[PDB]
């Protein structure tokens, strides 16, 4: 009992002049996977930015794969968004910018909205000058966003509706 | 808590500080504001036996002398099985245990050893009425537009229609209680779904000037109908059972409720808009304000929704478990304070299935809407008011028992001397203490008939 | 990825996509009461003044002697200096033969070669009238 443990911890590694994204919400096989194609895609010019994944749940063998062909520029971390001892972990400060994805199939969006919209209230509460992407399932949402005191668009804060870019 | 923050905000601070074990902190970096909350959060209750020298004198005298001489605050004694928190005109009998407020038991013990050398229920302890329909409390949205609401409470209620029942009686029934009179008691409108609140309004049909909207409390439309822009105090509770999917984002609506209530303008602010909010979660109360500085691995107690009575964190209920273990008299003040008095042979009362029972008035019924209530004062203008610059918490506290016979519990003092409207709870200010002319005090008010 | 590296990525795509929805048109909805109209005025008729997303084709009309032996340079010129349109891109036929089934070219060069038959993607002003 006392040999097994956990392999799935620990803080961020460090590294000089590292440059890095903290991607959080729903990370499933074919979400991540279409995020990675573009941010780490083939033709893309010579910019090395690190990928770090913060999830509740232990990946699965389909997307643990995923990240074993991205060894050297994704690494994944047990935890949740909203603990701001997992934040620390993560070196939320020290991140470019923090990505939210939204699960598209889900039972009630507005209830899918309003936890993607808490983690965003957690990531700005921790640090104020962070740049938050989040993926929102209905428009009728954005106006909780603009509640933030610390949201700004000006900033770099942006907000990606699917329903509204999907239908339009 | 909720229901006594609403007549006096801050409250619930006070009490969850007051019953629970904080532990003092020293640190050459923090605040003046720090150095007298975190003074206050040591206060403790504690019970003792009244020393042979008090036999015989008013109580309004005795708690007035061991304020004066043995730094102690005397708020109730034990009358022969009943609680008094603050009596009017009662002498002390033989070995009458008094609960003391003070930082130890080591000035709890100078008090025993001390030496100079149709109208209201069947208890009368409620309001009553004639068990209006719930039909004819639904409000429209046009018809809360064309009527004004001042001074009320807005309960704002996040519940399914299969959602569980929450006692909305344990709110309202203090609001109602026989100390206030019929023209100073607070509107209340509950703005959710009316199929949950049909499923309990059994218990609200006797209770006078209730109100139902149909809504949810994240519209605008509906807040902007009933004017939360006026209200007294603003209360956001959620029914809901949680997902369980993540602990940390069980109250998402209670959250984004708050935040959008702060954003709102009226032609004023809504920052300015007094709020309460039910969080059952303790690490989600730094969330609710935004220009704080606490390091997020802050208490929670040092947290500043909590420090300002604007959070109420429901972890106080568990951490109440300990306290009435160790001393059994804990939850007896507790509860003659926050239930407006609850007899015991009402719950016999309800018992019977038939709701609150009305009774006729008589003249030795009426005399229990004799007794003290939880109030707040403010310094600004009154008689009274000559206090607020260049004066002792000692003179206002001796001053305000000998005169109105109002008991000085503690201050409700801006953070910012400049008055940023968001104020900060001190329990049982020192004698020597300073006071502020924009300062308010926590007072057990008495009752006077008129 | 895309909004990522470049902040005005979105805000191109929006204002392409959704006919015009300006910040405060989420402040109206948020009031809960839809969408509310409002009385025209001379000023508040201006902001119909705006391109739109529309396809052209260059079977018929004055512009369709660019079709055959035309360059893409060519009609992207005199399409802007006489009626302001831009043309984007084209929408050419997979078989010259014409299968009712066409593909899409993104900004074809100065030396492209047009066909009677194709369609451009062009952003097409507002004439009132
Ligand atoms: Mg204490």
């Amino acid at each position: 009992l006392i040999g097994t443990r956990a392999k799935y911890g620990g803080t961020l590694k460090n590294e000089k002049g590292r440059r890095h994204i903290v991607v959080c919400g729903h990370i499933t096989y074919e979400s991540v996977s279409h995020f990675l194609k573009d941010f780490l895609h083939e033709d893309r010019e010579d910019v090395d930015v690190e990928v770090v994944f913060l999830h509740r749940k232990p990946p699965d063998l389909e997307l643990e794969g995923l990240f074993k062909r991205h060894f050297t520029t994704v690494e994944f971390f047990q935890g949740t968004i909203m603990n701001p001892i997992d934040l620390q972990r993560v070196k939320v400060h020290e991140a470019d910018a923090c990505l939210v994805l939204a699960n598209k199939y889900c039972q009630d969006p507005d209830a899918e909205d309003a936890a993607n919209i808490m983690r965003v209230i957690s990531i700005k509460n921790y640090s104020d000058d962070i740049r938050v992407i989040i993926q929102l399932m209905q428009y009728h949402n954005k106006a909780y966003l603009l509640n933030i005191p610390s949201w700004d668009w000006k900033q770099g804060d942006d907000v990606i509706c699917l329903a509204e870019l999907k239908l339009g | 808590f909720i229901a006594q923050s609403c007549l006096a905000p801050g409250f619930s601070t006070m009490m969850a500080n007051l019953f629970a074990m904080r532990s003092f902190k020293t640190s050459p970096d923090m605040q003046s504001w720090t150095n007298d909350y975190l003074r206050g959060t040591g206060m403790e209750m504690y019970t003792e036996t009244l020393s042979p020298t008090f036999i015989g004198i008013p109580f309004a005298q005795a708690t007035e002398l061991c304020f004066s001489k043995l730094k102690l605050l005397l708020l109730a004694i034990e009358i022969k099985s009943k609680i008094s928190i603050n009596p009017r005109g009662a002498k002390i009998q033989a070995n009458t245990q008094g609960f003391f407020i003070a930082q130890s038991a080591d000035e709890v013990k100078r008090a025993w050893f001390y030496c100079k050398a149709m109208k209201y229920d069947s208890t009368g302890m409620f309001h009553w009425s004639p068990a209006k329909s719930l039909e004819d409390c639904i409000l429209d949205r046009n018809q809360a537009a064309m009527t004004v609401l001042n001074g009320h409470v807005v309960v704002c209620l996040f519940a399914d229609p299969d959602s569980p029942l929450i006692g909305l009686r344990n709110l309202v029934m203090p609001l109602r209680a026989s100390n206030f009179h019929y023209h100073e008691l607070k509107h209340v409108v509950i703005v959710g779904s009316v199929d949950y609140i049909r499923r309990e309004w059994k218990m609200l049909q006797n209770l006078p000037k209730i109100s139902v909207l149909n809504g949810s409390p994240l519209s605008r439309a509906d807040l902007r109908a009933v004017n939360v822009n006026l209200c007294d105090m603003c209360c956001i509770l959620s029914a809901k059972v949680p997902s369980n999917d993540d602990p940390t984002l069980a109250d998402k609506e209670a959250i984004l409720a708050s935040l959008n209530i702060k954003a709102m303008t009226f032609d004023v602010y809504g920052a300015n808009v007094p709020m309460i909010t039910e969080l059952v979660n303790d690490g989600n109360v730094q969330f609710l304000d935004q220009d704080d500085d606490d390091d997020p691995d802050t208490e929670l107690y040092l947290t500043q929704p909590f420090a300002c009575g604007t959070a109420f964190a429901v972890s106080v209920l568990d951490s109440l478990m300990s306290t009435t273990y160790f001393n059994q008299n804990a939850l007896t003040l507790i509860r003659s304070l926050i239930t407006g008095g609850a007899t015991p042979e009402l719950e016999l009362i309800l018992a019977e299935g038939a709701g609150l029972r009305g009774g006729y008035s008589t003249v030795e019924s009426l005399s229990n809407r004799d007794r003290c209530r939880v109030g707040q004062i403010s310094l600004y203008d009154g008689p009274l008011a000559q206090f607020g610059e260049c004066g002792k918490y000692g003179d206002l506290f001796v001053a305000a028992l000998k005169s109105y016979g109002m008991l000085c519990i503690g201050l409700y003092r801006f953070r910012d001397t400049s008055a940023s409207s968001k104020r900060y709870v001190i329990t049982n200010p020192p004698d020597d203490f300073s006071l502020l002319p924009t300062d308010q005090v926590f007072v057990l008010m008495q009752f006077d008939p008129g």
